[PDB]
């Protein structure tokens, strides 16, 4: 019975009869052979299985309790392998349903209606007639054994519908056990879950496990599971987000709150016991974040359940790097624990907190180059630890520990860590103690690769954090087989060959290049440049005797994989380490002088990042007593120029700067300290003429460099730019020496340089604009377009030098690129048709109209109810009447509003309500689909072959790479939308490269508002790519996921989309229309509540604000909306985790940016969320800048959105985990002194006043106070980036943020309720 | 060989656009691309030069379509393989990525290729330059490979995983795109039929959406057992009787369909359009797929036996009660003589369209219709043909049948094709 | 090396997780025992884990003797009475003693730790701009 199938499974016959004769005694112990009737029972031939099935099924009873519990206790399920038993399970299930019933359903609502059933609503016929009776009887009499028997089949075939089917089914079923026996079923559930007979199942990526406490997840009344059974299920049957989730619900319900210890564990007398329970859900979710490497969550946990305050300061530096300091604070933790329990009892409750010092200290002080150190206190006289000294004695020179420390790791057989100790082998199998022959080495890498898979097959579906270890060390497996390729070459017959001699040089090659990145930690780093190192090391030995360069190979290999882990050292600000590294450098005795000058260069550099002056001025001129080679000696000059800037030195710089440039002339850097020097000098006491000497460096050094590493020298050009004066020199010099700068870097200042134009004689200017619109026509022509038609409308509505630049650049252009203008006017034209009816038109005024006299209410908010309308809100209601004044609404708008919109302004609030409602509700019927052939005809015709024309805004910013995509054709349909404040159309484009490409054509009013909003954009856009530059931003993935937007016209313009995008107040506005109620309740209970306690003469109190937040939220806006949607649209455990802590990340940089730049306030309907993804966009924010005075001020209640409705759904430990991380790591990022941070604001900020200054009523002054407002950025930047015993600022501001006393005086149009 | 390559090149690219089986022109491409590489050349791969910027470009624009499945696999095969050394490509380098993309997310012929091509690349592309020509499409590549490693054959995950391993840090590279989630968005449930037991005599509800489409797949594929194909039309069958009343007599029936004004009063003229039509609500959407599942099992052989003549009956029941709705003496109000197109036709959440209204029927003919396989435009034709008859029959004349708003949107939902 | 904290605490998970006699006799089929359960669960707080294998061997070798009661170890008093007893000495003494060798480790080592043309002088700063160009 066991050997027929085993090593026989091609037969389809003889295993058929076999399983016929087993069926058959299974009638007649001799009745075990339970694993064949149950392979039987999994059969393909569906006759077989049926056969089976008929006497499995009478060896029960005919009830749902006794088959629930075979399935559970009265069956071994390990008999099958990898198969997936719900199959049968749902077999057994069903087949005690009846069968002789009439088929029907509950559906009433989507049954067929009879044709007899118009009657109730209130002779070819007659053979028609009996026709159709003699079809209906047939029909009739059908019964639902029919569809239970089949769909059993389908269930068998596919997996899918078998466990999405169990899925729904098993809560069903539970509902009909009454609970006398659901308590008996779930008792002896548990022990079902822990059996080892599921073991098996492990590696099957649909787990019939999985599936099973998946389906149990959804009983209504909740199951109960041990806590620690469920780490054990995440680690194996892969349903870790599954397993966070619920243990995150325990905790945050259980217990409902972390173990918030406020005390010393000697006073906190409510721990729940020694091993407290509610404690051990805490440590297992802890242990699932810890494996998961959500490293921020899991220091959000342990930021609020430790003891020690010491080890909370010690996770705050490691999470952020400093790692000197947080070994430090360990150490200290340690020593502070230890002087208690010498007099104290063990309280068996801190053994995590006590081993997580342990390992954190390892981990930090691995990282800082502590080898030697970590290899001795692994090898400890007493408790000692292999594992350690295995991973680090290797990277040392040591060579026996790692031999000896193997032996005992073997038999430990850590899997699911195995592929790393194959690796290994092949370590000491290459630097083997003596020798080794190698040769097996492909049986380990290729052992090492099919483990690591195995192990990747287990981890979730979506990559993130998780998934780092293997990806890391793909790497280094192929690093192990090429130096077993290049040793191999090193034998003594292949030992100086030529081929051998090409091979090595290959892999060098190779190897100088294939780099990890800088996001990688420094262990890895030094896993690799040491590995690497031992082989750099093997050549010299044997060419050390022919003048074989083979040796100075070797050497060069050496000493640059030194100066390159140094320099990555240093990178990530472990300066110390950084020298310590390069200074090993001194032990080889013969060095290529480029290999000395690097080495300096980078001694230097780290002095200069952390002073010790007079050590940068001896290593320097400590060196080319007789000769260096020629061309560093410009920089060595430079660097001395440099620090004799950075000291108070002047003249002696300017010496130095002056023979910098003296041979050679494209040393970039020294141009750019030179112009740092002399802009420093030029910011007071102007001396005109010196001026020029720092535009004439920047641009410079932005000649030699290009797209990049000059977008920094521009701005300063920029800025230096608006000192000049009527002789305005400094344009002269920019004409004389900007000769040969290429265009491609001038894409990023497109509208700085065109608002410059705009000014006075910036017909001097016109040259640069020409010379990049001569290269790159479709970058400046819409902005060139928007400008012109904005002067035309102004100078019209109130032929001009700024009109006459504008065409002189438009129509000189034209003569180029004929063929490309004509197409883009074509589109842009043919895009008027895209107006809305009377419909949309009244309502985007209407909307604009509440808006505008909500924000007024809120002004007058806690004083009359009888406040009147406002002058300008009077003049917006009298002009829609005057625009707008179809019979009914013509009639009743006209005497509902203009004049008569003077009066109490609470009533004209609840009539725009009401109009509102009325209009919206009729544009239900409106078509929901219209086609571009109808009512436009050149954007159908449009194609390829017609011109090429990028997509809109790919130009938004340059780029060396071509990236460039076409239009290959507008789609033929076009979709009316919901939004916000418009229902603006969208459509659908298709590029080159076949992908479509939703686009959104919107027009708004108030031209010079929406041109802010780019700006703000484009401020955004400019300052992504520094966040790519720093480890602490690089791990979290930071980006500001700017939108692409384009300005077609004043009046309106493009912006990328994707569907399925929302905003909040979108998911409140379901689940108000899935009630009786519609969305403003909660403004009219505040208000009215408000204004009933004011009529009793009673002044606004902040008692009754938090009252009426507290109630509103409490009856009318429960808290769990956003997570109850998040949870029914996300039924996947990991699509769930992923999409949350996505959100999080986002919305944490939604608030840096409001806050730190003074930006508008977050309303909901202004923040977008993509369902798809999970990826944040704002709707457009603004600089906010008071009226009366351009100061640049923003001094809201709460520095920015953190309603609760939003908390809850991030949890606690979200809240206080992730978002301060990156908060505090953004800020640091841009503290840089390195990044010239200055300028991108100060040019920025610039253009930005003077739309203030142009609103109401260009000299020095605008240089003063532009000067002034970056400096409340830069505050406001410092004062949250530096690091002390209040570790950072934000740890302030973010509980202000979720802080009652902040949110219920907020306004009420703010909903801070959600 | 040397002359006239380049007519046997462009010739055929240019005929192959305009052809009923343009199949065989590619075939002989996939020819002479393996005959003429392989190292049987010198001068030829001097000849083949300037026709790569033409036929290369030609050869990405075409994979980039919609076209049935063999084809896109023959398109993404030719595009690569072209006989051209490693160097020497570089210029045309950035316009076979996406075919490059496509094959690692097709059949395992196609993964092997393109794994093969990339490890091939990278091995001798200077990492830096290769990076800088593969940002475009990095954020989808990326994804592809790390799907790749959960493929069964080994064969192909240790191969994607070397790649991964021989790019530098690159291979985890901050993407600025993040996965796809999946998302429901209704927040409604589908059908379900009833199903009781004598425990506690109580009575369950179980839903079959899912359960639809996997019969709905199993139709549409090209290789499930005639056993599961029999057992899926049975599913089909059963839910299609179950979601229907079989209430009226022969009487019932009989004095309505002879009643006055089915012959003698006018049609009023109401249009019906798509264009006002909501959302496919699962109501509607389970009950599509499973009629376009029948529509599919009439034509296929060895259920054509048993499904037409249900399948007939089926449309000789639909068509009568939409005219009964929409003519005679009771007409329902939104095809009263004033209306316009409006959402109450169909089966939407809010407006529930009186149950589910007939109107279904036309969009799984029009989907059938659309379907890859013409076949079954066989078997459309023969239902509108009934749909015709029936009105007719009931309402006297043809012409007065063509008047029936029906055919209004039958018009309209099939030009939309 | 193995302690009284991971034998107590490998006894209770097989006694209260697999709801098992402590003889392992198997009540019911579906619930067989699971030692990688066992072995993780005792992993969470030894100091250095151990195999599954070694798990079963601890309590096979150790517990059920131990457990029993009519071995001849002097009538034990079972892992419970000591588990109860030394809720200090192991836990306190193991970690204190590392603490102390790291602290030593840190004070191990260490406490961690001309030309072909020159000197045109300034006039050469804005002449030489144009004037080096040839």
């Amino acid at each position: 019975m066991t050997y027929i199938e085993k090593r026989f499974p091609e037969d389809l016959e003889l295993n058929a009869q076999f399983l016929d004769l087993v069926n058959y005694v299974y009638r007649d112990l001799t009745a075990k052979l339970e694993p064949a009737f149950l392979s039987g029972l999994r059969c393909a031939q569906p006759l077989i299985r049926a056969k089976f099935f008929e006497v499995f099924d009478n060896s029960m009873k005919r009830r749902v309790y006794e088959r629930l519990l075979y399935v559970t206790c009265s069956q071994n399920w390990e008999a099958m392998g990898n198969h997936f038993w719900i199959k049968q399970c749902i077999e057994l299930l069903l087949a005690v349903c009846e069968k002789s019933t009439p088929i029907g359903t509950s559906c009433q609502g989507a049954m067929l209606p009879s044709i007899t059933n118009v009657i109730n609503l209130a002779n070819q016929l007659h053979m028609l007639t009996n026709r159709h009776d003699k079809f209906l009887d047939t029909l009739r009499e059908v019964k639902t054994g029919a569809l239970l028997s089949a769909f059993v089949q389908l269930c068998h075939i596919s997996t899918t519908l078998a466990e999405k089917t169990w899925v729904q089914l098993f809560p069903r079923l539970w509902k009909i056990l009454s609970d006398r026996q659901q308590h008996a079923l779930a008792g002896e559930i548990s022990p079902f879950l822990c059996s080892g007979s599921h073991q098996v199942q492990r590696d099957c990526q649909p787990s019939a496990l999985n599936c099973f406490v998946e389906a149990m997840s959804q009983c209504v009344p909740p199951i109960p599971i041990r806590p620690c059974v469920l780490k054990y299920l995440g680690k194996t049957h892969n349903l870790w987000f599954r397993s966070t989730l619920m243990l995150e619900h325990q905790a945050f319900e259980k217990g409902l709150s972390l173990q918030i210890k406020p005390k010393q564990t000697t006073e906190f007398y409510e721990q729940e016991s020694i091993t407290p329970p509610q404690q051990e859900i805490l440590d297992s979710l802890a242990e699932l974040y810890s494996l998961l490497q959500e490293e921020d969550m899991w220091a959000g946990l342990w930021q609020k359940r430790c003891k020690y305050s010491e080890t909370a300061t010690a996770i705050a530096y490691e999470q952020h790097g400093f790692f000197e300091q947080a070994q430090e604070s360990y150490e200290k933790a340690m020593d502070k624990a230890k002087k208690e329990h010498e007099r104290s009892n063990a309280s068996p409750a801190i053994f995590p907190e006590y081993q997580l010092w342990e390992d954190h200290w390892i981990r930090c002080s691995k990282e800082l180059n502590q080898w030697e150190a970590l290899t001795e206190y692994g090898q400890s006289k007493g408790h000692i630890n292999p594992y350690l000294v295995l991973e680090c004695a290797w990277r040392v020179s040591n060579w026996t520990a790692m031999k000896e420390a193997l032996v005992q790791v073997e038999v430990s057989c850590p899997k699911e860590m195995a592929w790393k100790v194959n690796m290994y082998r092949g370590y000491l199998a290459i630097c083997h103690p003596e020798e080794q022959q190698l040769s097996f080495i492909e049986r380990l890498v290729e052992m090492a690769s099919s483990l690591a898979i195995r192990e990747w097959r287990r981890l979730p579906h979506v990559v993130s954090h998780v998934h780092t270890p293997l990806l890391q060390a793909a790497q280094q497996i192929i690093e192990l087989q090429e130096a077993a390729q290049i040793n191999a070459g090193l034998q003594p017959t292949n030992l100086g060959r030529n081929n051998s001699l090409h091979d090595m040089k290959t892999v060098v090659k190779t190897w100088r290049n294939r780099l990890p990145i800088v996001s990688d930690d420094l262990s890895h780093w030094s896993s690799i440049f040491m590995w690497r190192q031992h082989h750099y090391q093997g050549k010299p030995t044997w060419s050390g005797m022919p003048s074989s360069n083979n040796a100075m190979l070797g050497v060069h290999a050496s000493a640059s994989a030194i100066i390159q882990y140094g320099k990555i050292a240093r990178k990530q600000g472990l300066v110390n380490v950084a020298l310590d590294i390069l200074s090993r450098i001194h032990t080889i005795p013969t060095v290529p002088i480029v290999d000395c000058f690097q080495k300096i260069r980078q001694q230097v550099k780290c002095y200069l990042q952390l002073n010790e002056c007079m050590q940068g001025l001896e290593v320097i001129e400590s060196t080319n007593l007789k000769y260096f080679t020629k061309e560093m000696t410009a920089e060595f000059y430079a660097l001395k120029g440099m620090f004799l800037a950075q000291i108070n030195k002047s003249e002696e710089a300017n010496k130095a700067f002056s023979a910098a440039v003296q041979m050679h002339d494209v040393l970039v850097k020294a141009w750019a300290m030179w112009g740092d020097y002399l802009e420093n000098i030029f910011v007071k006491e102007r001396q005109l003429h010196l001026g020029v000497s720092a535009i004439t460096c920047y641009l410079h050094a932005c000649r030699h460099q290009n797209e990049s590493k000059s977008r920094k020298y521009l701005a300063k050009v920029l800025w230096l730019l608006s000192f000049d004066d009527d002789k305005n020199t400094l344009a002269d010099a920019v004409d004389k020496y900007c000769i040969g700068v290429p265009p491609i870097q001038w894409l990023a200042w497109i509208p700085q340089l065109l608002t410059c134009l705009v000014g006075s004689e910036g017909k001097l200017l016109l040259n640069l604009i020409s010379q990049v619109g001569r290269v790159y026509p479709q970058a400046v022509y819409f902005p060139i377009r928007t400008l012109y038609l904005t002067l035309k409308i102004e100078q019209r509505e109130r032929a001009t030098a700024p009109m006459w630049r504008c065409s002189r650049i438009m129509h000189m252009q034209r003569e180029l690129h004929p063929t490309l203008l004509s197409s883009l006017e074509g589109i842009v034209d043919q895009m008027v048709w895209f107006r809305e009816n009377w419909h949309e038109e009244v309502l985007r005024q209407l909307q604009q109209g509440l808006a505008k006299c909500y924000s007024v209410a809120f002004e007058k908010s806690g004083a009359v109810s009888d406040a009147k309308i406002t002058p300008h809100t009077l003049n917006f209601v009298k002009k829609l009447v005057s625009t707008f004044g179809k019979l009914k609404g013509q009639f009743t708008t006209d005497f509902d509003f203009s004049v008569p919109g003077s009066m109490k302004l609470h009533n004209l609030i609840s009539k725009l309500k009401k109009w509102i409602k009325i209009l919206e509700a009729k544009t239900k019927q409106l078509p929901k689909f219209f086609l571009i052939e109808e009512k436009c005809r050149f954007l159908s015709n449009f194609s390829a072959q017609t011109a090429e024309v990028e997509i809109p805004g790919e130009f938004l910013m340059p780029k060396p790479t071509h990236y460039y995509i076409k239009i290959a054709r507008f789609m033929p349909r076009v979709e009316i939308v919901q939004k916000h404040n418009t229902a603006a159309r969208r459509l659908y484009i298709r590029g080159h490269n076949g992908k479509i490409y939703p686009y959104l054509v919107m027009n708004d009013a108030c031209l010079t508002e929406s041109r802010r909003e780019e700006r703000v954009l484009q401020l955004l856009r400019l300052l992504n790519p520094c966040l790519e530059k720093r480890k602490e931003t690089t791990k979290r993935h930071l980006f500001f996921t700017v939108p692409r937007v384009v300005a077609v016209s004043p009046q309106m313009r493009l912006v990328e989309d994707n569907p399925s995008s929302l905003s909040l107040v979108e998911i409140y506005k379901q689940r108000c229309a899935k009630k009786g109620i519609e969305h403003d309740n909660p403004i009219s209970r505040y208000y009215d509540r408000l204004a009933t306690v004011q009529a009793r003469g009673t002044q606004a109190s902040h008692q009754v604000l938090r009252d009426i937040l507290k109630e509103v939220q409490s009856n009318m806006v429960p808290r769990s909306m956003l997570k109850e949607w998040a949870l029914h649209t996300f039924p996947n455990a990991t699509d769930y985790w992923t999409f949350r802590k996505m959100f999080t990340i986002q919305l944490a940089l939604i608030g840096f940016a409001e806050f730190v730049l003074h930006l508008n306030r977050l309303n909901p309907e202004m923040l977008q969320i993509a369902q798809d993804t999970g990826k944040l966009n704002v709707a457009y924010f603004r600089f906010d800048i008071n009226d009366a005075t351009g100061d640049l001020d923003a001094n809201r209640p709460v520095p920015f959105r953190l309603t609760p409705n939003i908390s809850e759904f991030l949890t606690t430990i979200g809240v206080s985990g992730p978002l301060t991380a990156s908060m505090i790591a953004v800020a640091r990022c841009f503290a840089q002194p390195n990044f010239k941070v200055d300028g991108i604001l100060k040019t920025v900020l610039r253009d930005e006043i003077i739309a203030w200054h142009k609103k109401t009523q260009d000299s020095q002054q605008l240089v003063s106070l532009v000067q002034k407002a970056v400096t409340a950025i830069m505050t406001r930047l410092h004062n949250l980036a530096q690091f002390e015993g209040g570790e950072s600022k934000v740890n302030t501001l973010v509980a202000a943020a979720n802080s009652l006393d902040n949110l219920c005086r907020m306004d009420p149009a703010w909903h801070p309720w959600l | 060989l040397k002359p006239h390559l380049h007519k046997i090149v462009n010739s055929s690219m240019e005929l192959a656009q305009t052809a009923k089986e343009p199949y065989n022109y590619f075939l002989l491409l996939r020819a002479l691309f393996r005959s003429i590489g392989g190292g049987s050349h010198d001068l030829l791969y001097q000849e083949f030069l300037p026709l790569l910027p033409n036929l290369l470009q030609g050869l990405n624009m075409l994979q980039s379509g919609l076209h049935k499945q063999h084809m896109k696999d023959l398109f993404v095969e030719l595009c690569l393989t072209v006989p051209v050394r490693l160097s020497s490509l570089l210029p045309y380098l950035p316009m076979l990525m996406d075919p490059l993309v496509s094959a690692l997310n097709g059949s395992q012929t196609l993964v092997s290729q393109g794994l093969r091509t990339l490890e091939l690349c990278v091995d001798n592309l200077q990492p830096d330059f290769l990076y800088d020509h593969i940002q475009p499409v990095r954020a989808e590549l990326m994804q592809a490979l790390w799907r790749t490693l959960r493929n069964p054959a080994d064969s192909i995950s240790h191969v994607a995983y070397r790649v991964l391993g021989k790019f530098g840090g690159s291979n985890r590279k901050m993407l600025k795109e993040s996965q796809k989630l999946h998302y429901v968005v209704t927040e409604v449930q589908g059908p379900s039929i009833t199903v009781e037991f004598s425990d506690c005599k109580a009575s369950l509800q179980l839903p079959m959406e899912k359960a639809i489409e996997t019969a709905l797949d199993c139709l549409k594929s090209a290789n499930t057992e005639p056993y599961y194909r029999r057992q899926a039309w049975e599913v089909i069958k059963c839910f299609l009787v179950a979601m229907m009343s079989l209430e009226d007599n022969k009487h019932a029936l009989y004095q309505l369909l002879a009643h006055p004004n089915f012959t003698e009063k006018t049609i009023p003229n109401v249009i019906i359009s798509h264009r006002y039509k909501a959302q496919d609500t699962p109501a509607r959407k389970t009950f599509e797929q499973a009629l376009t599942g029948a529509f599919m099992s009439a034509v296929i052989k060895d259920l054509r036996p048993s499904a037409l003549p249900f399948v007939a009956s089926l449309i000789r029941h639909y068509t009568m009660v939409a005219v009964a709705q929409q003519c005679g003496p009771f007409l329902l109000p939104c095809y009263q003589v004033g209306s316009q197109p409006s959402t109450a036709m169909f089966h939407s959440e809010e407006n529930g369209s009186k149950g589910m209204d007939p109107l279904v029927l036309i969009d799984a003919i029009a989907i059938c219709m659309a379907y890859e396989e013409k076949e079954l435009c066989k078997i459309g034709e023969v239902a509108l043909a009934v749909i015709f008859d029936v009105a007719s029959i009931i309402l006297g004349s043809k012409e007065r049948a063509c008047q029936l708003p029906l055919f209004s949107y039958i018009v309209e939902r099939l030009c939309a094709c | 090396e193995w302690l009284i904290s991971e034998d107590w605490a490998l006894l209770q998970a097989v006694k209260q997780l697999l709801e098992l006699p402590l003889n392992l006799t198997i009540v019911s089929p579906a619930h067989t025992p699971n030692w990688d359960l066992v072995s993780d669960v005792v992993n969470s707080c030894s100091r250095i884990y151990r195999s599954s294998k070694q798990c079963r061997n601890r309590y096979e070798n150790v517990i059920i003797p131990r457990e029993e009661g009519k071995s001849k170890n002097n009538r034990p008093l079972r892992t419970s009475q000591i588990y109860a007893q030394d809720e200090n000495a192991t836990h306190t003494q193991l970690y204190t003693s590392h603490f102390d060798l790291m602290k030593m480790t840190a004070g191990k080592r260490s406490p961690p730790i001309k030309h072909a043309s020159v000197l045109a002088e300034p006039i050469q700063v804005a002449s030489l701009r144009a004037e080096r160009i040839a």
